[PDB]
């Protein structure tokens, strides 16, 4: 397709990142007492924290 | 819209969290790092286009 953009990154970037931390977040209340699915939230919030800032040009 | 620094800086978020990531640590965790990958891989598409 066109090239990225803003609302570009925001829907398929950003939105998607979202969707993947809160269905770890899920498996996290299911079972259980794990350090890998832990691992996965802080690892994929600083990945949109870090997009979310790019985003917004600093 | 995108500038050249910004993309070059969503980029590296990406593969440095499908790289560092505990995404071969169970079949769920590999579920959610194969997402990120298409993830990475649609927006190269984009930023190559």
């Amino acid at each position: 397709v066109t090239d990225a953009t803003l609302g570009s990154v925001y829907s398929e970037i950003i939105s998607p990142v979202k969707d993947c931390i809160l269905t770890v977040a899920k498996a996290v209340s299911f079972n259980p007492g794990g350090k890998d699915n832990t691992d996965a939230v802080e690892v994929l919030t600083e990945l949109n924290t870090k997009v979310e800032r790019a985003a917004l040009n600093q | 819209q995108l500038s050249d620094e910004q993309k070059e800086t969503i980029l590296k978020a990406l593969n440095d969290a499908i790289e560092k990531g505990p995404w071969d640590k169970s079949n769920f965790l590999r579920v959610i790092g194969k997402k990120l990958i298409a993830i990475r891989d649609r927006f190269l598409k984009r930023i190559g286009a």
